[PDB]
């Protein structure tokens, strides 16, 4: 059992703020390589945050340093991704993935920047 | 919304394991049950080490010395993380009270 459930996605205006989660169901988050990924119609998919097991530490895409913050929450078993300062730049489905030998991920949420 | 399990009792006894974690540091006598699951099975927290950072009354940088893989008086104080043991210990200790 390998469950990913991406939410939190929606609309917002440029250089606000969004926040989304990653609801995983069938192994704890804090001893799973995880990590955000995004693709655009159009472009290619990137990861653009993630962290690793236990206290292996974080990680993030160049694009996105200082503006993204991933954190792993115990108690619901979640990863979130806290997206401060948006771009237009930044208007994908975002993704969330899982390393355990090989890759899982989920359906992903559609994030959209205006202006 | 969230969860590590589907089975109802191994669900509860995680949060049975994480709610002594809690009391850890507020009593004395739970303290020592935990350190004994900790050594005997070689594990730390529930799911990782990185539990404990989560728990009140734990200082930061320190783990229980039960975690320490070679336990001595007072390792677990500003521990290295080479030290320890990272796995937690909810899956293999009562990983049979799954359906």
């Amino acid at each position: 059992q390998v469950q990913l459930v991406e939410s939190g996605g929606g609309l917002v205006q440029a250089g606000g703020s969004l926040r989304l989660s990653c609801a995983a169901s069938g192994f704890p988050v804090a001893s799973g390589n995880m990590a955000w990924y995004r693709q655009a119609p159009g472009k290619e998919r990137e990861w653009v945050a993630a962290i690793k097991s236990h206290g292996y530490g974080t990680k993030y895409a160049d694009s996105v340093k200082g503006r993204f913050t991933i954190s792993r929450d115990n108690a619901k078993n979640t990863v979130y991704l806290q997206m401060n300062s948006l771009k237009p730049e930044d208007t994908a489905v975002y993704y969330c993935y899982v390393y355990v030998g090989w890759l899982y991920w989920g359906q992903g949420t559609q994030v959209t920047v205006s202006a | 919304s969230g969860y590590v399990f589907r089975d109802k009792v191994m669900s509860e006894f995680n949060n049975n394991f994480r709610q002594q974690m809690e009391n850890y540091p507020k009593n004395s006598h739970t303290a020592s049950i935990l350190d004994r699951m900790q050594a005997d099975f070689k594990c730390c927290g529930a799911a990782s080490y990185t539990d404990w950072e989560k728990i009140p009354s734990m200082s930061k940088n320190r783990v229980p010395d039960s975690c320490c893989i070679s336990v001595t008086v007072g390792c677990g104080i500003n521990f290295n993380e080479k030290a320890i043991h990272k796995e937690g210990c909810v899956e293999k200790i009562g990983g049979w009270l799954r359906k």
